[PDB]
């Protein structure tokens, strides 16, 4: 639950020269980004989660 | 063969369809020795903070266009740590490695020459008359050569034949060098070390070299091809040093 | 590097643009062993007319696709004498080789998701409801995704988004997978080997694993290039076994 | 300063087969040619060159 | 793998994009051997004035050609020095490298056959009747096959089907030859030894084969691809020899 003493930057991506096409070819494109986690990560004091949540039994 | 890497302080290039590397005169930049110095009081190394990668803005390749160039240093005054360093000291000294990039389709066409010049002095549309500053440089901005013969006063002589220096531009292949021919590679690099005739020298007063683009093959295209073609550069210095700390200098 | 040729049986897979195989989970296909079987007779290993390539009917697609999957097994009863040993036993048990291709020119693009989901438990379109067989699986036609939110009775709900099992659609990547990149490969390639919580088991009752395709950048062209473009998948059983030979059930 | 007693020859260039090409391409294209000596190579008698002049000095 | 050089003489051929060499049945042109001989003056042996690359004249590939020929010797007999050797001489000798170019772009199709033929007898179109010279060779210039039947007096018979010579057209692959498929390669290459029944014999009178070009794809592109694509055959003889010196004979 970061705060401002915690936080951590940004990131952000620019056109470093722009995209060139021939004739006869789609002009948009799209970009993905997937993440994930390197091999020096770890957590610690576990606690429940905000995301799962009900409001009677039987569910 | 055609995949590269290349890291620099916090920072990285990938590339996957590079030519080689070109390295000036077979000399990879370095420190300055002890039987070859002459200024006496211990220089800063800052080693990272100043030796990675910055990123230029780009400019836009036409059908009709003559080409850019570039001053270092003076382009690098308002890059991070290396600006402020240069700003406290009265002198400096630092190699280079030069990325240009340029991607474009298997429909496109066209070739651009990458070449640095080293001691680039230029000649004045008034011929009796002398350059200012302005006229030659814009710090990351580029300056832009042109079509024809320019006038009128103040305005550097930059029709692109004669590179505006009084040679024949297809000679500028005397120096460092590449070219990016759109069917076959998208990027250029190029590593320059210290070139001066004296050890160390105030990076204001003095451009070391100029970065030159310049198209040989215009740029073309068809039916419904992309029209927006851009050229993006990116130059990290290289065991810099610094000698001469006063107060900061104000231009 | 990127050729392969997979053979099984009396069948032969050739593909020019592989990226690689994915492996499961770092296990093979293999039979049972001694120390870890329950039931006592004799087991049938027919080897080489139940362990080969069948293929499935294909599907087209199109610039508005929201992706197909499938059931196994179920969608290999009809196939040759994998079909009849799956008729006359009480249990079967199996690993397979699923190898999807899709291609198309350097004019298109586009992007697939191939992935192969362990025990996928769907849910109804009507939350005070269940779900029939109907419309969990149609044997070697493909069930479609939709669009958006489902409706109306017996259907099973299918928006993309939550890939009908109540998840985000793009943590799928936990579960063996691959891409299919129009710019790179035209191939994908899955060994699964058997994933169960008992040694064997009745092949009509339980679904073993589900086959999801689903496109992240939909496929797209310019003026006169091709406009079909078909997907087609091709499975092959491993070590496969039989057990509990009686009379042939009939659904 | 070749005379026709010293002369050396010609090059010309000629299509071999032509040029093809698929729909959505330009079709005028150009080529380019670069000038180089080889590690035979040798030159002697020192002169002054035909191409810098000047009416006077300062110049 | 695919580039390639080739050295004969003051002559050079590289390439880019070929596929492997054609070498007729294992065996690599050589020199006569004495106890093979039987005329018994001493032979001259020119060896790089006429084993050298010869060009002819390029052809015109169109969306409808049926194809060409060309008859070996009689089309170099105008080529230089070799000749000039083969005027004045009764005997002569020689292998020969072929090499046929042909490049397009990416989005071209289209599939040629080369093909050499040793003692390709002709028919003519007239059964009860005779051929002549001028209607079987014109030199350097190509015979052009036809697309139906062909009448008339003096004529080759030249539907492409039976290749002129009363057989099918698909079973040349009996003899030395190679494709030009325009996705895959650009150039073809056949390397050919002396073929004959006897161990010279005169170079005016008798034809020692045939080069075909014929083919099985037609040419086809799209809205404003290339139209002109043009074939270039090139020839060079090797291991060359002649026997019987006396003046030159005139046609």
């Amino acid at each position: 639950q970061q705060d401002e003493y915690t936080s951590a930057g940004n990131v952000t991506c620019w056109y470093q020269t722009g995209i060139v096409v021939p004739a006869g070819t789609p002009t948009s494109c799209s970009i993905m980004c997937f993440v994930s986690a390197c091999n020096d990560f770890s957590v610690r004091l576990l606690k429940d989660t905000p995301f799962i949540e009900q409001s009677a039994l039987l569910q | 063969d055609r995949v590269r890497s290349i890291t620099l302080g916090n920072s990285t290039i990938t590339t996957q369809e590079s030519a080689n590397v070109v390295v000036a005169y077979g000399r990879w930049p370095e420190y300055l020795k002890d039987n070859e110095a002459t200024a006496e009081d211990q220089p800063t190394q800052p080693d990272v903070a100043t030796c990675r990668f910055y990123t230029l803005e780009s400019v836009t390749w036409e059908r009709d266009s003559p080409g850019w160039w570039w001053k270092f240093p003076d382009a690098l005054k308002d890059m991070g740590l290396f600006g402020q360093n240069m700003y406290y000291h009265y002198l400096g000294r630092a190699g280079y490695t030069i990325h240009v990039q340029c991607n474009a389709s298997k429909f496109h066409q066209g070739c651009l020459m990458v070449v640095c010049v080293p001691e680039a002095e230029m000649g004045c549309s008034q011929v009796d008359g002398t350059v200012n500053e302005h006229s030659l440089s814009e710090g990351e901005t580029a300056k832009k050569f042109a079509s024809t013969s320019t006038n009128g006063t103040n305005t550097v002589q930059s029709i692109v034949t004669n590179a505006g220096m009084g040679v024949g531009v297809g000679n500028l292949t005397i120096f460092p060098h590449q070219w990016i021919n759109l069917r076959t590679n998208n990027c250029a690099t190029i590593v320059m070390p210290y070139i001066n005739n004296v050890p160390m020298d105030n990076m204001f007063r003095h451009h070391n070299f100029t970065l030159m683009i310049i198209p040989f093959v215009p740029l073309d295209y068809s039916s419904d091809s992309s029209t927006y073609v851009p050229i993006t550069v990116t130059v990290a210095p290289m065991c810099a040093e610094y000698n001469g700390l006063r107060l900061a200098t104000s231009l």
